[PDB]
RNA sequence: UCCUCCUAAAGAGUAACGGAGGAGCACGAAGGUUGGCUAAUCCUGGUCGGACAUCAGGAGGUUAGUGCAAUGGCAUAAGCC
RNA sequence: CGCGGGGUGGAGCAGCCUGGUAGCUCGUCGGGCUCAUAACCCGAAGGUCGUCGGUUCAAAUCCGGCCCCCGCAACCA
RNA sequence: CGUCGUAGUCCGGAUUGGAGUCUGCAACUCGACUCCAUGAAGUCGGAAUCGCUAGUAAUCGUGGAUCAGAAUGCCACGGUG
């Protein structure tokens, strides 16, 4: 809600970025959870937003 | 004054009501919002975010009296 | 270390000669201390108790710990998991271990000394022993100076009456008043 | 003069009369009044009423009411049209049927409700008057 | 060790943590130092464990803090029940030092911000 | 009531079992003994059990809240249901740990046959 | 525009500038899960202590809490560790 | 009609919105400069923050009531 | 010479009871001296301003007057300068 936008770039080759929109007004830390794709399907280590 | 509002269309009745056809799947009870004044027994159970006591088996309701005081469950029948 | 000998001996279990008692779960025992180390204003300091961490332990015979407090917003200012106390709690052998310096060695600073009143009784004869703030014991390292917090000691019994809570006055003598 | 506790909410509905409901036990005392009638009983007529028996009794008793108000009433100035909308409250009533008591007594021997009741009854609604005690 | 002082200064003559304080006063608590070894001119470390059992002894010949100002409150106590000059003058918050109150009071009435 | 606190466990799990209905292994224990009885797929009645009542284990068992007695009654409690053919069983633990003489008859239990 | 309790008629949607209120967000944790835990409030007593301060005992409990509103529920806890 | 503000030790207003918290310039009395009061520099005492409640760990502020004031204003059968 | 610090202090002992000592119808109230005890204030000090030219300022003891029974005030004396 009216919060930035900031995608999640993989560690690996990855078709997809995941959309986070992770508030960034009291945690400067960053995010970092895997996420699946239906590619590889293996498990994606997501890095690098907000 | 005024502005209540109250809002337009929302239902969840009458579902869980008489004599059932024994043949799919049926909710049981669609009373909103239920948290404890129902919940479910014998072969069954409904865990949904709507807390529905939608049965997985097909079957046939109860309509049971057993359950203490004014606790009273959800339940398929035997046929 | 030789009360644990003696409470096994005669210590309020002789009494099982002379009065109606078939076990001694209807005797008068004494198996718990449940100690507390209080900061108080600690949080304007900030310091101390930063170094001080194993000062309770020094009269404990149980491992330190930091109590976390259950209060957030408090009219003396407090914060979320602030470290409120200390407990470092005596029972069994450690409790009669503990309690051999009790009233024997405990006197170098007095407020009453013959037995002040009998405070938290509980209608069961439960003693009070403590010293409203620490008066340091013969161990290592105690003929300097040291400073010194508050230490306040209760001896509760399973005991149901104060008349016969009393058998442990009539097999011990410390000063006593109601 | 009687102004009751502010309503949790700003305005209340009116609501109707069944015209009947059994309430004649008196237990506050050991007498009271008659109903045997139905209609509405006003604030202004219950402390008229009040009066006009404060004034007959001195001090005597005292004597216990049952009747108290129940609503306020919304009123709005007489030019506003039809339609929109409630006004302000201004009077509390309440509603009053046969088998009421109204009005209870013990402490007051032979000077109230007991030859008579025309000097109150002249101040009510329903054309009111007093009983005896009920003891069978 | 200590036996008497309660502050925190280290490495004093006998005297400072030893007397003038609570109840114990300075004609008899001084003597017995003596008899435990401890000199009474310049700094000293010889109180310890042993020493100290030498005063350790004194029992029941004072009393200190609560005890004996329960001794002195009682009795002015005793006195602010009846119509005595003292006893009103202990009873409300005036003064007893034969004082001027147009001049100074000041012990007894306080700040003078 | 600390005991209360082991039957509210045990309405947990009964509450959860309920909707399994079946062949049912429910253990059982106490500071001197250990008991575990299969219910029938009916829920009215027991079919077979063990315990250390039996002179079978109570006058070759120095103690009968040991370890090897719970071991025991596993190594009984596996070989009767070898004898009534029970599969599908789901197991129930009385509201108890698993840990300790639970566990210490189970891992006996998969050693006398067939887990379990 | 969306949302609860009620009006709304012991079958359902629902009227009148009808009644008590809210929502345009929040939390990457306040999410998942294993096992546990059980309020609140008040009384008792314990140096530095104005004043609510500690740890333990007693009474006591669908009365604590639930991201936010109104409502229904609550230990088989959906409440917190 | 309908709309928008103000009410703060005695006087008149900042403060509020942005929560970690009661004020300024005068006024009153007492000083300092003086022969003396003003001008001027200091010292001291006192807030139902209109006022009853709500809400929150927490305010005058969030917010409903019960009163007192002003500004735009009566520009429609 | 011995001893001590930036600590409301070794100190101070101002205050508050209890004992006494003196003089005197009489010291309760308004007097002085003493002892066992207890125990607070003072670490330059408001806007702003005060005063003289050498034995002068600065600073410490000694004496007398008043007087049944007390001054730190009154009048004088010398040392350091």
């Amino acid at each position: 809600g009216i919060r930035e936008k900031i995608k999640l770039v993989s560690s690996a080759g990855t078709g997809h970025f995941y959309t986070t929109t992770k508030n960034k007004r009291t945690k400067p830390e960053k995010l970092e959870l895997k996420k699946f794709d239906p590619v590889v399907r293996q498990h994606v280590i997501y890095k690098e937003a907000k | 004054g005024g502005s209540t509002r109250n809002g337009r269309d929302s239902e969840a009745k009458r579902l869980g009501v008489k004599r059932f056809g024994g043949e799919s799947v049926l909710a049981g009870s669609i009373i909103v919002r239920q948290r404890g004044t129902k919940f479910h027994a014998g072969a069954n159970v409904g865990c949904g975010r709507d807390h529905t006591l939608f049965a997985k088996a097909d079957g046939k309701v109860k309509f049971e009296v057993k359950g203490p005081k004014n606790r009273k469950f959800i339940s398929i029948e035997a046929e | 270390a030789k009360l644990h000998d003696y409470y096994k001996d005669e210590v309020v279990k002789k009494l099982m000669t002379e009065f109606n008692y078939n076990s001694v779960m209807q005797v008068p025992r004494v198996e718990k201390i449940t100690l507390n180390m209080g900061v108080g204003e600690a949080i304007a300091d900030k310091k101390l108790l930063d170094n001080a961490a194993a000062d309770l332990a020094a009269i404990s015979g149980q491992k330190p710990l930091i109590t976390k407090a259950r209060k957030s917003v408090a009219g003396f200012k407090i914060r979320q998991g602030y470290p409120i106390g200390c407990k470092v709690t005596l029972r069994g052998e450690r409790m009669w271990e503990f309690f051999e310096r009790l009233i024997t060695i405990a006197v170098p600073r007095i407020r009453d000394f013959r037995g002040l009143s009998a405070k938290s009784f509980d209608g069961r004869g439960n003693y009070s022993m403590g010293v409203r703030e620490q008066i340091i014991f013969p161990e290592i390292d105690y003929d300097k100076v040291d400073r010194v917090r508050g230490l306040d000691i209760t001896i509760t019994t399973t005991a149901k009456s104060d008349e016969e809570g009393r058998a442990l006055l009539a097999a011990f003598d410390f000063p006593f008043r109601k | 003069m009687l102004q009751p506790k502010r309503t949790k909410f700003r305005k209340m509905h009116k609501g109707r009369n069944r015209g009947l409901a059994q309430g004649t036990d008196v237990s506050f005392g050991s007498f009271g009044l008659k109903a045997v009638g139905r209609g509405r009983l006003t604030a202004r007529q219950i402390e008229a009423a009040r009066r006009a028996m404060t004034r007959a009794v001195k001090r005597q008793g005292k004597i216990w009411i049952r009747v108290f108000p129940d609503k306020p009433i919304t009123e709005k100035p007489l030019a506003v049209r039809m339609g929109k909308g409630k006004g302000n409250v201004e009077y509390w009533v309440a509603l009053i049927q046969p088998g009421k008591v109204l009005y209870e007594m013990d402490g007051v021997p032979e000077e109230l409700a007991r030859e008579a009741f025309k000097l109150a009854a002249a101040k009510l609604p329903i054309k009111t008057t007093f009983v005896t005690k009920t003891v069978m | 060790a200590r036996i008497a002082g309660i502050n925190i200064p280290d490495h004093k003559h006998a005297v400072i943590a030893l007397t003038s304080i609570y109840g114990v006063g300075k004609t008899r608590s001084k003597a017995i130092l003596a008899a435990a070894g401890i000199a009474e001119d310049v700094k000293i470390s010889e109180l310890s464990e042993g020493q100290i059992d030498t005063l350790r002894d004194e029992v029941a010949k004072f009393v200190v803090e609560g005890d004996l100002r329960r001794e002195i409150s009682m009795s002015i106590k005793r006195l602010m029940d009846l119509g005595c000059y003292r006893g009103l003058r202990h009873r409300r918050g005036l003064p007893v030092r034969g004082q001027r109150t147009k001049t100074n009071a000041r012990t007894r009435k306080g700040p003078r911000k | 009531d600390k005991k209360s606190a082991r039957i509210r466990r045990a309405t947990r799990a009964r509450r959860k079992l309920q909707e399994l209905g079946a062949t049912r292994l429910v253990v059982h224990r106490t500071p001197r003994h250990i008991y575990a009885q299969v219910i029938a797929p009916n829920g009215s009645e027991v079919l077979v059990a063990a315990s250390t009542v039996e002179k079978a284990i109570a006058e070759q068992l120095k103690y009968t809240g040991n370890k090897d007695a719970a071991a025991a009654v596993g190594k009984a409690v596996a070989e009767r249901a070898l004898e009534k053919g029970i599969k599908d069983v789901s197991f129930d633990r009385s509201g108890f740990q698993y840990h300790g003489r639970v566990q210490a008859l189970a891992d006996a239990a998969r050693e006398a046959g067939l887990q379990f």
